RNA sequence: CAAGGAACUCUGCAAAUUAACCCCGUAAGUUAGCGAGAAGGGGUGCUUAUGUAAAAGUAAGCCGCAGUGAAGAACGAGGGG
RNA sequence: UCUGAGAGUUUGAUCCUGGCUCAGGAUUAACGCUGGCGGCAUGCCUAAUACAUGCAAGUCGAUCGAAAGUAGUAAUACUUUAGAGGCGAACGGGUGAGUAACACGUAUCCAAUCUACCUUAUAAUGGGGGAUAACUAGUUGAAAGACUAGCUAAUACCGCAUAAGAACUUUGGUUCGCAUGAAUCAAAGUUGAAAGGACCUGCAAGGGUUCGUUAUUUGAUGAGGGUGCGCCAUAUCAGCUAGUUGGUGGGGUAACGGCCUACCAAGGCAAUGACGUGUAGCUAUGCUGAGAAGUAGAAUAGCCACAAUGGGACUGAGACACGGCCCAUACUCCUACGGGAGGCAGCAGUAGGGAAUUUUUCACAAUGAGCGAAAGCUUGAUGGAGCAAUGCCGCG
RNA sequence: UGUACCAUUUUGAAUAAGUGACGACUAACUAUGUGCCAGCAGUCGCGGUAAUACAUAGGUCGCAAGCGUUAUCCGGAUUUAUUGGGCGUAAAGCAAGCGCAGGCGGAUUGAAAAGUCUGGUGUUAAAGGCAGCUGCUUAACAGUUGUAUGCAUUGGAAAC
C-alpha cells in the first residue's frame, strides 16, 4: 500500500522523573535573517514510554509525532542507537 | 419615620449610593418625615459617572420607609427599606429612571412625574 | 457544489467576464478553484476563448452551469461532448 | 424590526423541541433500565431506539455508535 | 424597647458588637525578632454508614426562626504628641 | 540581464569628526487663493458615539385544508393568500472593538473527523393510526394579543410488514501496520425505511415520463483539529504555573485530548527571555530604495474576530445566529399607568466629535444569489446616476 | 437614455488664468515707502534713513486648472554601517585578574550527509510587479500571454 510517511526528529533525553514520560531536547541550526549565521537553538519535546522502549535519561532517541495523547505531549520514542546512561 | 441625620439610599440612576438627611422641610421642629415629605440631603457616597458630586446639598423626597404608614381604609403601607429620589425646584426628578416600587402617597401631593417613571406604584 | 460560473472584473461600463469554477456559497469576484477562460461582451468573434480541458473534468465531476455560463458551451459545441461522454 | 420567516421559524422548532425532547428521554430511560438489571434483552430494546433517533437527527450518528459499541462491551465482559 | 443610629456630651463616659474550637486568608512599616488572634470569611445540632486504639474528618438523611441552641470566653481601621 | 548625482552650515582662513536643513517622490489628505470641461479611480483616518424616518430575504397552490373574488341555472372554470408544510434565511453586506497566539502566512499529518443540496452506481418508494394550526364560540382589551372548548388536511407527526446493501457485535482466515493498531472476508446473531405530487394513455384493469423520498456508493467542494518554520517594543518586567504535568478506569465531543470525572503521584515552562506591562487584526500587497530593506497594512482579494454590553440554549447538514429566541445590565421611546417597543459596525441621512470625507437617488436592464416546472418572484449585493480639481490622464 | 457619438446645422472669439518666487542653495531685479520700527524666514540670515531678502509697484522667472502652505512615510543619511562605520589626541577599551555557559579553533585517515551545491515532482490563491500585445480618437485605464520568491519531499555531489 501508499500511507504517507510521518516527520521525525531526533533528540537527546535532558530529564525523566515522571510515570512513563521522557523529556527529550532537540536541536536545530536556522540560520539568522540579517547576519547569516548559524545559530544553535534548544526546545525539549516530550514524549511517553509505554514500553520495550524504557529510554532511562542521557538515551539518544529518534521521534516520531504521533496523535495527541494529552495536552503538551504529541510525540513518540522509536529506535535508540548510542544506548548510554 | 426618617429623622435628622438618616442615612438612606436613592432609588434612582443618578450616581449616589448612600445619602444623608440635614432638615426635615416643611416647618420648625418636624420630627420625622413620612411618605411624600419633602428633606435637603448632602450626598456623601457616589460614583464617577455621575451627575451629582460627593458633599453637595441637595433637595430630595422621600417613596419608602421601613416604619411604614397607615392609609385611611386601614391599609398599613411597610417597605423593607427608607429610599428617596433626587428631586428639582419643579418638583421633577433628577433622575431618568426609578427603581423599585414607590408609595401612592406621593400621587397627593403632585409629584406626577415620579409615579410615571416609577416601575409599578403601590 | 462546485458551480462553473462568471466573475466580473472589468470597469465602469465596460465589462468582462471570465469562465471559471468556484464554489455556490463565495461571494461573485472571489476566491476560486481554477480557470476555464475569459470572455468579453464585445469581442464580436470568438467571444469564449474556452479551454476545452478541464472545464471536461468538473462538469464530469458534476459542476452545475448556469444560464449564461451553459449558453456559451452549445455555441461552440461543449454540450454534444458532455453528454455524450455521459452516454 | 421583525420578519415573518424568522417568527415562523421559532414557532415551528418550539413544537420540533417538544417531541425530540421525548424521543431523547425514552433513550435515557431505557439505557438506564439496561444496565441497571442488566440482561441481554433489553440490548435490543437500546438497538432500536438508537438507530432510529440518528436517522431522524435528533441524536448524532456517532453518539449511537459509540453508545452502541460500548453497551455491547459490557455484555461480553459479564457474559 | 418599634424607626433613626452619636443627632447626646467637655469626651462614644457608660452601655452595646465580637468572643470557644476547627478550616481558609492576612497588608503598610521594621532594628527582620515583629506587626498578627492583623484585616476579612466559612463550619459547629441529631441519626445512619465509612473512618480510627480513641478520634478528628468524610458521605447521605432529618428537624427548628435560630444547632460552642443555656454559662464562660478579643470590637476594629487610620493619622499625630 | 541588475545597477547608486549633491549642496548650505562651526573658523580670521584650512583639514577632519559630527549634528541640523534643503534639491526627489508619495497620501483615504486638510487649509488659503483661484477655478471651464471630459475619461478613469478614490471619498468618517475621529465617537465599535447615540440615532428620527424610509428601504436591505424571501419563495413554492405542480405539498395541504379553508377562505375570498370574478363568470356560470347547476355541476364547475379562473384568479388571489391569512395559515399548516418544504427550502432558503449560517450565503451575501458592514465594521476592526477584542486578540501577541497555532490569530495569521507557509509545509504538512489526519490509521483522530463531518459534509445538506451537487457527481457516479445500486436496492425500495406497501399498508395503518392519533393529533393541531386556519375556522367557530366564550372570557379578558382601544389594539397588539392572550386564555378556554369543539371542528378538520397532508410530502407535518407516530406505529407496523419488508431489507440489495448498511450499522453493532460473534467465529476463525486474509494482508499486514508507524505503538496504540488498521484492511479484507465467509457463516451467524442483533438492530434499523419512507410520501407522495404533476401529466399522458388506458372502458376499465393496468402501464408510462418527470419532480420528489428512504436506504446505500462514489468523489468533490466546504467546515474542524494537530504539528515544523516564520511572524512587535520592553529586564527601569525573574520566577511563573495546582487541571498546571503524567498514569489508571469512566463520561462527553464529528473526533484525539485534564475537554470533564474519581484515584494515584509532582511535575511542566523559564535567562536561547517564561511571566508582566504597552501596542496591534494577520497576509497577498501600497509608497519608497541601486540593493539589502524601511514604512502603512487606502481600495480591493484570502483568513480570523464582532454585531448596545455580558452569559445560555433551541432548530438545523452547518449558528451558539448582524436586521432569530431566553435572561441580566445600561440607554432611549410609547401608554388609556395595568404593560410594552428598541438595536443603522446593511443603503442613504440626522445630531455630536473633527482640520476634514457625498444622494434621505433609479433599475433588477446586465452579473450574482434564494425559492419555483414555468409564469415568475425577492435582491440599498450588484449596475447606473448625482456630489466633490481628492489623485492620475487629456483638451480648452 | 434621446445618453456617448455623428452632421457642412443657426449664432458667434465669442463662455473661461491663477499661484509661488526673484541675496545664496535655486532658473529670475529695479524703483517708491519704512528706518533694529512695521515685517520675512526651509538653512545661512535680512531691517539701526541710499534694503535686488520687509511693504507696494513695474519687470522677470517656476508651474497651470491648478499653485502654494501644513501634517505623515521613504530616500538623500555609510546618520545603528550583514551588504556598509568607528573606539591614542574628536562620542567610545570596563581599574585589573580567575574564569563556567556561548562564539572561534592545529594536521591526517574512515563513515555518515546536519549545514553547502545541484536534478525531478508538488505548492507558494486571484488582482498587483516587470516584458509583449489588444481595446477604448492615443493616453490614464481595462483585458490578454509571459514573468519569480520561499517551503516540503525525493535522487546525487563530498571540497569546507
Ligand atoms: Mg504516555
Ligand atoms: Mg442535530
Ligand atoms: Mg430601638
Ligand atoms: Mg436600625
Ligand atoms: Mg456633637
Ligand atoms: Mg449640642
Ligand atoms: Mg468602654
Ligand atoms: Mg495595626
Ligand atoms: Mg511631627
Ligand atoms: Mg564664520
Ligand atoms: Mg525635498
Ligand atoms: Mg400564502
Ligand atoms: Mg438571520
Ligand atoms: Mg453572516
Ligand atoms: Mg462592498
Ligand atoms: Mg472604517
Ligand atoms: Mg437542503
Ligand atoms: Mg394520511
Ligand atoms: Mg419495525
Ligand atoms: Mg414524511
Ligand atoms: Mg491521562
Ligand atoms: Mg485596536
Ligand atoms: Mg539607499
Ligand atoms: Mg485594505
Ligand atoms: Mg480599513
Ligand atoms: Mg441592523
Ligand atoms: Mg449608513
Ligand atoms: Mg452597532
Ligand atoms: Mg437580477
Ligand atoms: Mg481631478
Ligand atoms: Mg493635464
Ligand atoms: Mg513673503
Ligand atoms: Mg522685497
Ligand atoms: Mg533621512
Ligand atoms: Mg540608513
Ligand atoms: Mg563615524
Ligand atoms: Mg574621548
Ligand atoms: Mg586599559
Ligand atoms: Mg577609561
Ligand atoms: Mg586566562
Ligand atoms: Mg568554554
Ligand atoms: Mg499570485
Ligand atoms: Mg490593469
Amino acid at each position: 500500500m501508499k500511507r504517507n510517511q510521518r516527520k521525525v526528529l531526533i533528540g537527546i533525553v535532558k530529564s525523566t522523573k515522571n510515570a512513563k514520560t521522557a523529556t527529550v531536547q532537540v536541536e536545530s541550526r536556522f540560520k539568522h535573517p540579517l547576519y547569516h549565521k548559524s545559530v544553535v537553538r534548544h526546545k525539549k519535546y516530550q514524549a511517553h514510554n509505554e514500553g520495550e522502549v524504557l529510554a532511562k535519561d542521557g538515551d539518544k532517541v529518534q521521534i516520531v509525532e504521533t496523535r495527541p495523547l494529552s495536552a503538551t505531549k504529541r510525540f513518540r520514542i522509536a529506535k535508540i542507537i548510542e544506548r548510554a546512561k | 419615620m426618617v429623622s435628622f441625620m438618616t442615612r438612606l439610599n436613592v432609588a434612582d440612576n443618578t450616581g449616589a449610593k448612600q445619602v444623608g438627611i440635614i432638615k426635615v422641610l416643611g416647618s420648625t421642629r418636624k420630627r420625622y418625615a413620612f411618605l411624600g415629605d419633602v428633606v435637603v440631603v448632602s450626598v456623601k457616597d457616589a460614583i464617577p459617572s455621575g451627575m451629582v458630586k460627593k458633599g453637595q446639598v441637595l433637595r430630595a423626597v422621600i417613596v419608602r420607609t421601613k416604619k411604614g404608614q397607615q392609609r385611611k381604609d386601614g391599609t398599613h403601607l411597610k417597605f423593607d427599606d427608607n429610599a428617596c429620589v433626587l428631586i428639582k425646584e419643579d418638583k421633577s426628578p433628577r433622575g431618568t429612571r426609578i427603581f423599585g416600587p414607590v408609595a401612592r402617597e406621593l400621587r397627593e401631593r403632585g409629584y406626577n412625574k415620579i409615579l410615571s417613571l416609577a416601575v409599578e406604584v403601590v | 457544489m462546485v458551480k462553473i460560473r462568471l466573475m466580473r472584473m472589468g470597469r465602469v461600463h465596460y465589462p468582462t467576464y471570465r469562465i471559471v469554477a468556484v464554489d455556490s456559497r463565495v461571494k461573485r469576484d472571489g476566491k476560486y478553484i481554477a480557470l476555464i477562460g475569459h470572455l468579453n461582451p464585445a469581442l464580436k468573434e470568438n467571444k469564449c476563448k474556452i479551454d476545452e480541458a478541464v472545464a471536461l473534468e468538473w462538469l464530469n465531476k458534476g459542476a452545475k452551469p448556469t444560464d449564461t455560463v451553459r449558453s456559451l458551451f452549445s455555441q461552440t459545441g461543449l454540450w454534444k461532448k458532455f453528454v455524450e461522454s455521459k452516454k | 424590526a421583525n420578519i415573518k420567516s424568522n417568527e415562523k421559524r421559532l414557532r415551528q422548532n418550539i413544537k420540533r423541541n417538544l417531541n425530540n425532547k421525548g424521543q431523547k428521554t425514552k433513550l435515557k430511560t431505557n439505557v438506564k433500565n439496561f444496565h441497571k438489571e442488566i440482561n441481554l434483552d433489553n440490548l435490543g430494546n437500546v438497538y432500536s431506539q438508537a438507530d432510529r433517533l440518528a436517522r431522524k437527527g435528533i441524536i448524532s450518528t456517532n453518539r449511537a455508535r459509540r453508545l452502541k459499541s460500548r453497551n455491547v462491551a459490557v455484555l461480553n465482559k459479564t457474559q
